[PDB]
């Protein structure tokens, strides 16, 4: 894997820990450019918890690099993501994804 | 990228576009969860409600986008629920308690003029809750394999949210119909109006609507009928007839909803009715222990009515509706009164007691229906149909509580949670209905059928099972498999096992259950053709159940279906197996597995509980001597080699390899050949010999009856039955290092194939010769008896060979020589 | 979606991002054509790339 | 060419019409008489009801139909009456035979032998063959009197268009045949002429015979218009017409295009290939429509189907056809497959945005309110995440 | 047993509900007497304010009860398989017969009075379609029986009841502008389904009814169960009833049509089934009196069996005579050469023994009456 490129400063100091919940917004797409998933569309912020493999590895490290109040752009290859399999009518198999992230607060 | 609303104008991308949507319904339709959340990534909830908010967008787009709206996070909730909606299971909770026909008013309490608002108040029925789970496409896919993982939940949209939005643009729609602008949303009336009452339906069907957001929708139909203490409704509107058939399906709605509310109303007077009678009925059996009663014939009606059943009391009890004295009905005035007082509020709440102004949902629901058939002919047959039924149940509302009455129920607070599971589990099931079985779905159906079959309540109330129809669902599922490619071998054949299996444990629950069943027999025997695919439960098993140790269906068992038994027997006697065919085992002209479990079903039908069914046994033997394919190719007359004679042949067999098995397994080598005849003929003689009349019609001498017990003395020679009895059974020996030489019980002559031949001789030919009973003695059951006698040691004792000479010395034997 | 915000210079013909939609998914402003040339803090912006 | 007595939807189906044809050329339609001569014709295949020597009771050719063999009458019962004679009278005559009540004996009147049953043979009734054939006898069984249905004019028309179009298809199968495999070259086809305008004009007939009820008809007559169509449609496809359009359109697709044709047939043949090829799709879609039991038929050689979707002569004919056997047949729709959905995908993205494809895979997902979930997931993975 | 003594008091609420929820259904909800039928008629007839549509047409806009046949016979009209059971079919059928009501000796007038409200009540439907609508219907049911050809002939019974001539021209009107033969072979279907007496089901009916119940009311069958012996006798007499009605009034063109369909390209003669029915009846009475022969005394269920069959064929004598009558010189010959003669020897010689029978005993002198 995962590339982490900072699109604007956070607190630069307050990291995720493992076992601390993270609320993100994202905005995931695909290589392409097609936009495949959005939280801001749903208007709800992301919640999940480090450690807990809730999300893939690629969410997983990326969070766990970004500071709180931090937006960056996360690459995430297929290995590190759904891989060969892909989701079915989403990812395409074999599929590097983009998302804009923001980690809103930790809690 | 262009602006959606530029196809207005283009009408080619247009057209595609709405067909694109119809195929977005098309691939998530009838409860593909999975691809509704996959669709969830292309058309967002952001973009659902843009769209239903946006005024612009041409028709067809707009019907469209809503309709696909309610595919993707409402059809299943909705399914579910309407599906639900037919049954009523009240709890017995103070809620339930305190439901009321009529709303406390001012001018009456109860039994005034005014009905409550329909739809509005508190509803204790069982409804399963609605589930879903969010749509995130960054969560990480299941490691579970395919089948593993429990089904998808349809994907989450805000639901508060959504109905404001519903009720808000409701709301517009109807003040721009009343404004009559040149420019209707969606570029007509029915574009701008159909959608937004869909929506509004499918909403009020799931239950999100709270009290007063259908106060608001009451008030949106009309502001007059439905008032709490603009003048255009939409029911008075100038509706062109797609608007008038969603105004219809909400009518409906509310009429349901009235139709729920009386038999909840019913239900908890019910439950203070029952109370009450049920301490008067104890009061007044102290009285009577207390009183001295010295008059014998006096106590002895009194208790009379202690004695009979409840619900003959029950009705006793309730047997004053015309009047009745004390010594007739047992029950006070102030009892009698209050009955008498709900009958009258029920009545008036049905409208059977007897203005222009409506003043009611059933006056409004019959002007609106009468006036709207008068001003046009009604050119939608599904119009015509809706606004009909509304207008047939309004005119008797009676009788649909007596219509309704049969599915409502009344549980205790303990088995509310078991109930909802249960409830859950069926509501599977019927949604399993709807799609053509694969593996996943049959992975659900089974986990569901064994949830239901674990679950407390499927044994403690069957007659709520029977209501609910679950027996008759999972028999739908059944057979929509089993008629899938009929001729060809059935897939799943585990689920149609499972299925099997339910239904015989359904049927062993209750009597009642029994005979549910036993009305299906016919079409169970038209499924029983193709069988033992499974290995496990079949539908002629399902049908044996229905009938198994029930006197009274058995007598009920139809002449027809005896025939079609008849007739598979004769087919599997004629012709071989092609199961085994293609497996390779030998060719050997007809088909002793197939022979065997139809015998074993016309032995249920004939012998009940230790006695031959006359009627049954007579009907059965002339079918059998009328088909004589039935009997086996040894027993067939011009060229059979005798009963004797096929079982050593059967023996012989079974000894030699390459001629009981292709020899060329899931159990015991499939089915070994040689046994499979011995078991075949074992069965007809069982059967024969419960076809045998009964000892005490022989002594009356009836005529049928020394007809039948002839013709079965001439199918079976008696020197045959004692040939068979005497032949010698194989036996555990040490053998080697004291390693134990078993015999394969599987696929060889066994004791249960005498005990069938000792059942006949017993029946049919009898013993009363001592000369004779020394002779069977000597030559059969005492060889026998010594040999299980011998395989009394401890290393013997445990065998199966030992265990089976053991159950056939004990219930075929030892009884006979007591008897004698 | 992310707010939009661009400087940069542009040609004065051909330079005519019309309001709604247009070249890619919408949204066209300075460097979405070859006629502009824009910053946008963290990319350069032309010919839409 | 052997005569069966049975007792399925036979009694239905065209194939057991006959045509009573009296000897006498005038006054043919006259009345028929006991006792009178006449010969009995298979509609459909146009061929004589007669006795042969080597092979007993048989429908001849009507070339080998001389009056000896295929001459037959009616009589009232089995006793020898034969001996008084009868002359023919101009008119319309005594009415004398009646439609039903009239039980009647059919009699050889060369031979003197009496259409009866033959005996049945063993193992049939296992077999389960409740057809039993029929042979002429000296004397005949007592259960030998054979009563006369009249066919609806619809039926017997049906049943002369089976014999005219199997009959002119069959020729044109033959005239394909004759070249398919010698290439011209530069020269005479190299062949048997072809019924081309024959042919054109038959497919045209039937089209409009096949042609739906107009929707603007009232209820009632709409469905006596879709009951007769029905039947129709189920009389050809039983008499195997559906199948001879099969063979014809295999026939024609040997060749890639026109120009491919004509390297066969000739120019002038090939300036009418593009046109056959439609109209025989145009009639297999007719054939096809509405009837669940013709579109079924397609379960077992759906593959024959889907392959020709790429074809450009005639390929909205064949997405017709393609679209009324998933509307109407959900036996295909379980079958499907995942090349199947991906042939479909594939006229998507070759032929460009056409709705009708969509309103294809809607129908592959749901059908009578059962949905394929195998179909579903195939279509939305096979089409959804490409964008 | 009285050690058990099965109280009430002592059974959980929920069952106690239950029962008592069954219970009051049975006696206070369903005997309850609730006349809606005429109401609803005269409501769907009414139309309203059709001066202020002004409508000049020369067809008037069907009202909403004509609607409603038109759409009932729409659904029959519509080609199907099968005749899908529907209950809201089933409901106004009923609905509608019962609004024709065929309600001291009268006088003249009051009787005169009584048939033209009666012609008025049935105008009221065949007005409206009603007479096709149940020729349709019965031609859908394509011989099946079931609720559906029940509620059927009930109203097409309900509207030919008194010989209504103008009905009977509507149905013939009907029957021979369509020139189908479905009506006919559904008609001869249901007449070979028509059941009659059956000594098998009789003795299976008696043993089920020797067995007798140990436990409780509320937790056995009961052996409560349709009766297996003429179980459809009411459909029979309805049928029959119907068919009788059509040629009631001497309707010479029923009398011939029944006998011989001339449009139709195949003819059945319903003169000749009901002659095969009424042998079918005869020979099960022989049977069953011969059953009865032995015994010295009839119980209570042959008496009922008997009442029931001689119903039954009572109905189908007075469909022959409303057949013959007029007189019909076709339906009389088809009969004299038909096998009525069989049936009618089979009947005097049953006659002749049950009157001697049941005259040797008092207690079955009602029978004798019916005899």
């Amino acid at each position: 894997g995962v590339q982490v490129e900072t699109i604007s400063p956070g607190d630069g100091r307050t990291f995720p820990k493992r076992g601390q919940t993270c609320v993100v917004h994202y905005t995931g797409m695909l290589e392409d450019g097609k936009k495949f998933d959005s939280s801001r569309d749903r208007n709800k912020p992301f919640k999940f918890t480090l450690g807990k493999q809730e999300v893939i590895r690629g969410w997983e490290e990326g969070v766990a690099q970004m500071s709180v109040g931090q937006r960056a752009k996360l690459i995430i290859s297929s290995d590190y993501a759904y891989g060969a399999t892909g989701h079915p009518g989403i990812i395409p198999p074999h599929a590097t994804l983009v998302f804009d992230v923001e980690l809103l607060k930790l809690e | 990228c262009m602006d959606i609303l530029e196809l207005s104008e283009r009408l080619d991308l247009q057209r595609f576009h709405s067909h694109t949507l119809s195929l977005y319904r098309s691939v998530c339709a009838l409860g593909n969860n999975r691809v509704a959340h996959a669709l969830c990534s292309h058309v967002d909830q952001a973009q659902l409600l843009h769209a239903l908010e946006d005024a612009r967008l041409p028709g067809p787009l707009r019907a469209g986008y809503y309709d696909l709206l309610i595919s993707i996070h409402l059809e299943s909730a909705c399914r579910s629920r309407r599906s639900m909606l037919s049954e009523y299971i009240v709890p017995l909770t103070p809620e339930t308690r305190a439901i009321t026909l009529f709303p406390p008013g001012r001018s009456a309490e109860d039994g005034p003029r005014r009905h409550g608002l329909p739809g509005v108040g508190v509803t204790t029925s069982l409804r399963p809750p609605h589930h879903f789970s969010p749509p995130c496409f960054v969560v990480a896919l299941p490691a579970a394999g395919a089948t593993e993982a429990p089904a998808r939940l349809s994907p989450a949209i805000p639901l508060e949210a959504l109905r404001d939005k519903a009720l808000r643009m409701l709301g517009e729609a109807v003040r721009d119909g009343g404004q009559h602008a040149r420019d209707p949303v969606g570029g007509s009336v029915e574009f701008q109006f159909v959608p937004v009452l869909k929506l509004v339906s499918t909403l009020l069907v799931m239950g999100v609507f709270s009290d007063e957001d259908v106060k608001q929708i009451l008030k949106m139909i009309e502001p007059e009928v439905f008032r709490e203490e603009l003048e255009e409704g939409l029911l008075q509107m100038k509706l062109p007839e797609s608007v008038k058939l969603q105004m219809c399906h909400l009518l409906e709605y509310f009429c349901d909803q009235e139709l729920q509310h009386r038999v909840e109303s019913l239900a908890a007077f019910a439950e203070c009715y029952v109370d009450k009678m049920q301490g008067n009925q104890r009061g007044r059996y102290g009285l009577l222990m207390k009183a001295f009663t010295m008059s014998a014939a006096e106590t002895a009606r009194r208790t009379r009515e202690f004695r009979s059943p409840p619900q003959e009391q029950i009705n006793m009890l309730l047997h004053f509706k015309n009047g009745a004295d004390e010594e007739e009905c047992p029950l006070p005035e102030e009892i009698r009164q209050e009955l008498v007082n709900f009958h009258q509020d029920l009545l008036a709440h049905c409208g059977i007691q007897l203005e222009h102004k409506p003043q009611s949902l059933q006056e409004l629901v019959s002007h609106t229906v009468v006036r709207w058939a008068q001003e046009d002919f009604v050119q939608s047959p599904e119009l015509v149909r809706a606004m009909f039924s509304l207008l047939h149940r309004q005119y008797d509302g009676l009788g649909e509580l007596l219509r309704a009455l049969p599915r409502a129920y009344t549980i205790s607070v303990s088995s509310v949670e078991d109930t909802m599971s249960l409830l859950e589990c069926l509501g599977q099931i019927r949604s399993l209905l709807i799609v053509q079985m694969g593996p996943q779905e049959e992975n659900l159906m089974i986990q569901s059928i064994g949830n239901i079959m674990n679950n407390k309540v499927f044994y403690q109330h069957p007659n709520l099972m029977r209501a609910l129809g679950m027996h008759e669902t999972v028999m739908e599922v059944m057979v929509n498999v089993l008629g899938g490619g009929e001729s060809k071998e059935i897939r799943f054949p585990k689920m149609v096992t499972s299925c099997c299996r339910f239904l015989c444990y359904f049927c062993r629950i209750s009597r009642q259950n029994q005979r549910s069943m036993f009305d299906h027999l016919s079409y169970l025997l038209e499924n029983s053709g193709i069988g033992l695919g499974m290995q496990g439960s079949t539908p002629l098993d399902v049908a044996a159940a229905s009938v198994i140790d029930n006197n009274e269906l058995a007598l009920a068992l139809q002449e027809q279906d005896l025939e079609k038994v008849v007739s598979y027997l004769a087919g599997c006697g004629l012709q071989s197996c092609p199961m085994l065919l293609a497996k390779g085992y030998p060719d050997i002209g007809w088909n002793p597995c197939g022979g065997e479990r139809y015998l074993d079903f016309l032995r249920f039908a004939v012998f009940v509980n230790g006695e031959s069914v006359e009627e049954n046994a007579n009907v059965v033997v002339r079918l059998l001597i009328r088909k004589p394919e039935c009997f086996g190719p040894a027993l067939r007359g011009e060229g059979g080699s005798g009963l004797l004679a096929a079982i050593e042949e059967a023996i012989r067999i079974s000894e030699d390899p390459a001629r009981d098995g292709p020899g060329v397994p899931p159990e015991e080598n499939r089915v070994h050949l040689g046994h499979a005849i011995m078991s075949f003929y074992a069965a007809l003689i069982d059967l024969l010999g419960r076809c045998a009349p009964e000892t005490h019609l022989i002594q009356a001498g009836k005529g049928e009856a020394l007809r039948i017990r002839a013709i079965l003395r001439s199918l079976v020679p008696l020197d045959d039955l004692v040939g068979i009895i005497s032949l010698p059974l194989q036996i555990p020996t040490l053998g080697k290092d004291g390693a134990l030489v078993q015999p394969k019980m599987s696929a060889s002559f066994v004791p249960d194939h005498k005990a069938s031949m000792v059942l006949f001789l017993d029946r049919v030919y009898g013993i009363e010769n001592q000369d004779f009973l020394l002779h069977v003695l000597d030559v059969g059951f005492l060889p026998d008896m010594r040999a299980a006698a011998s395989l009394d040691t401890a290393t013997f004792s445990t065998t199966e060979m030992a265990l089976a000479l053991n159950r056939y010395l004990c219930l075929a034997v030892l009884p006979l020589i007591t008897k004698c | 979606q992310a707010t939009h915000l661009r400087v940069g210079w542009a040609l004065s013909e051909g330079y005519s991002p019309y309001p709604g939609g247009g070249e890619g998914w919408g949204g066209n402003g300075v460097g979405d054509d070859l006629y502009s040339y824009g910053f946008d803090g963290l990319h350069l912006w032309t010919g839409h790339v | 060419r052997l005569v069966y007595y049975e007792g399925g939807p036979v009694c239905t189906h065209a194939r057991s019409l006959w045509r009573l044809e009296p000897l006498r050329i005038s006054w043919s339609g006259s009345h028929l008489r006991w006792g009178q001569p006449l010969r009995i014709r298979h509609v459909t295949t146009g061929r004589y009801l007669g006795l042969t020597e080597d092979q007993g009771l048989v429908v001849v050719d009507a070339s080998k139909a001389h009056t000896k063999a295929t001459s037959f009458c009616f009589r009232i019962s089995k006793e020898k009456l034969d001996v008084a004679p009868k002359r023919d009278v101009e008119g319309m005559g005594p009415p004398e035979i009646k439609y039903g009540e009239s039980l009647c004996f059919v009699q050889h009147v060369a031979s003197g032998l009496w259409l009866t049953y033959a005996a049945p043979d063993p193992k049939a009734l296992r077999l389960g063959v409740l057809k039993k054939k029929a042979m002429l006898h000296q004397e005949g069984h007592m259960d030998d009197a054979l009563s006369l249905t009249r066919c609806q004019q619809e039926e017997s028309q049906a049943a002369r268009m089976i014999y005219s179009t199997a009959g002119l298809y069959n020729q044109f199968i033959k005239g394909l045949d004759s070249f398919s495999g010698k290439p011209r070259g530069s020269g005479p086809p190299a062949g048997s002429a072809l019924p081309i305008e024959g042919v054109i004009l038959s497919l045209q007939d039937l089209i409009g015979y096949f042609e739906p009820p107009s929707e603007e008809l009232q209820h009632e007559e709409k469905q006596t218009k879709l009951r007769s169509l029905r039947n129709r449609q189920s009389l050809f496809q039983e008499e195997g017409m559906l199948s001879l359009v099969l063979n014809c359109i295999d026939r024609l697709n040997v060749y890639t295009t026109a120009a491919h044709f004509a390297e066969f047939a000739g120019e002038e043949a090939a300036e009418s290939w593009k046109e056959i090829v439609n109209l025989l799709y145009e009639l297999l879609a007719s054939l096809i429509r509405g009837n669940r039991t013709n579109c079924a038929l397609f379960s077992t050689n759906l593959d024959w189907l889907v392959s020709k979707l790429d074809r450009l002569e005639a390929s909205s004919g064949i997405l017709e056809v393609l679209y009324c056997v998933l509307i109407e047949s959900p036996e295909v729709l379980n079958i499907i497959q995942e090349n199947h959905i991906k042939s479909i995908i594939s006229l998507l993205d070759k032929h460009g945005r056409n709705h009708k494809v969509l309103d294809v895979l809607c129908s592959l997902c749901v059908c009578n309110g059962v949905a394929v979930r195998s179909n579903q997931d195939l279509i939305t993975e096979n089409l959804l995440p490409g964008r | 047993a009285c050690f058990r003594m099965t109280p009430l008091y002592n059974l959980p609420t929920h069952r106690a509900c239950n029962m008592f929820l069954e219970s009051y259904k049975a006696s206070w909800i369903l005997t309850e007497d609730h006349s809606f039928e005429d109401r609803m008629i005269d409501d769907l007839s009414k139309a309203g304010e059709q001066e202020e549509e002004e409508e000049e047409v020369e067809e008037k806009k069907p009202d909403p009860l004509h609607q409603l046949v038109l759409h009932f016979s729409r659904t029959a009209l519509t080609e199907k398989s099968k005749l899908d059971e529907d209950y809201l079919y089933m409901a106004y059928a009923d609905i509608m017969a019962k609004s024709c009501h065929l309600e001291v000796e009268v006088s003249f007038e009051e009787k005169e009075m009584e048939k033209q409200r009666l012609l008025y009540q049935q105008s009221r439907l065949h007005n409206r379609g009603a007479a096709e609508m149940v020729l349709q219907m019965i031609s859908a049911c394509k011989g099946e029986t079931g609720a559906m050809v029940s509620s059927t002939l009930k109203l097409g019974i309900s509207i030919l009841n008194g010989g209504n001539a103008e009905v009977q021209q509507k149905m013939l009107d009907y029957l021979k502008d369509k020139k189908e033969v479905g009506f006919f072979q559904s008609i001869q279907a249901l007449m070979q389904t028509c059941s009659v007496l059956d000594l098998n089901a009789f003795e299976r009916q008696n043993k089920a009814e020797g067995l007798g119940m140990v436990n409780e009311d509320g937790t056995v069958i009961n052996r409560q169960n349709g009766e297996k012996v003429m179980a459809d006798d009411e459909f029979t007499q309805d049928l029959f009833r119907f068919l009788q009605l059509l040629c009631e009034g001497h309707n010479n063109d029923f009398q011939n049509y029944l006998r011989t369909q001339t449009g139709n390209t195949t003819t059945i003669n319903i003169i000749i089934c009901t002659v095969d029915y009424l042998l079918r009846l005869q020979e099960s009475i022989s049977d069953f009196y011969w059953y009865y022969s032995g015994k010295d005394v009839i119980e209570e269920q042959g008496k009922r069996n008997f009442s029931k069959a001689m119903s039954v064929a009572k109905q189908v004598f007075n469909s022959l005579t409303e057949y013959i009558q007029g007189p019909c010189t076709g339906n009389q010959q088809s009969l004299a050469h038909s096998r009525l003669w069989d049936a009618v020897v089979g009947f005097l010689h049953v006659f002749a023994h049950m009157m001697m029978k049941l005259a040797q005993d008092s207690s079955q002198i009602e029978l004798l009456k019916e005899l």
